[PDB]
Formats: C-alpha cells, sequence, structure tokens
C-alpha cells in the first residue's frame, strides 16, 4: 500500500520445540526456573528429553 | 533324552505342569503452561498474538 515505506517486513513465530527458541520464561519439573524454556528444544536425544 | 515314553505298566509317570505369567502398565501425568500480561496482549505488535 502506498504511503508506507518501500520495506516490508512480516513475523515469523518459532515453535515451541525449536532451538531458536531462546527464551528466559522457563520452570522445570519440580519448580526452580532454568535456562532454557523451549522444553529441550529440537535436540533428537534420548538423555536430555528423558 | 526327554521323551515322553510309556510303558504297559501305565503309571504315575511323565507329569506336566504349566505357567501363568502377567504383563502390567502404568499410567503417568503430563502438562505445561505459559503466563501472559494484559499489558502485553493489549498494546503488542501483533493483534493475534494468543
Amino acid at each position: 500500500p502506498k504511503n508506507m515505506g518501500k520495506t516490508i517486513k512480516v513475523y515469523e513465530y518459532v515453535p515451541l520445540l525449536d532451538d531458536r527458541n531462546i527464551n528466559d520464561q522457563g520452570i522445570d519439573a519440580n519448580g526452580a526456573h532454568i535456562v532454557n524454556g523451549n522444553l529441550y528444544g529440537s535436540s533428537k536425544d534420548i538423555g536430555t528429553i528423558t | 533324552s526327554k521323551l515322553p515314553l510309556l510303558t504297559e505298566n501305565g503309571g504315575r509317570v511323565n507329569r506336566v505342569g504349566f505357567t501363568r505369567l502377567s504383563r502390567e502398565g502404568s499410567i503417568h501425568k503430563f502438562g505445561f503452561f505459559y503466563e501472559f500480561t494484559q499489558e502485553s496482549l493489549d498494546f503488542d505488535s501483533d493483534d493475534q498474538l494468543k
């Protein structure tokens, strides 16, 4: 549309289970806050997901 | 060696017994959530964050 700048920016929502979900709002299964909040992210391991 | 072999004097020979086992399986509960503030959905860039 006219009367807006020459640039056009769109958003992109990242899944909960993705390594790009670098956030701080995270609580582990017991109650202590944790560094990540993406729930093991992508990480197709067994140990981390368990 | 272990073949069941009878004689003419049929008697208490070749007795066999059977066993019955069992297999179990449990039920577990999961879950997670996230929190937001009205000041994060009222004046926020996107209209359909929720």
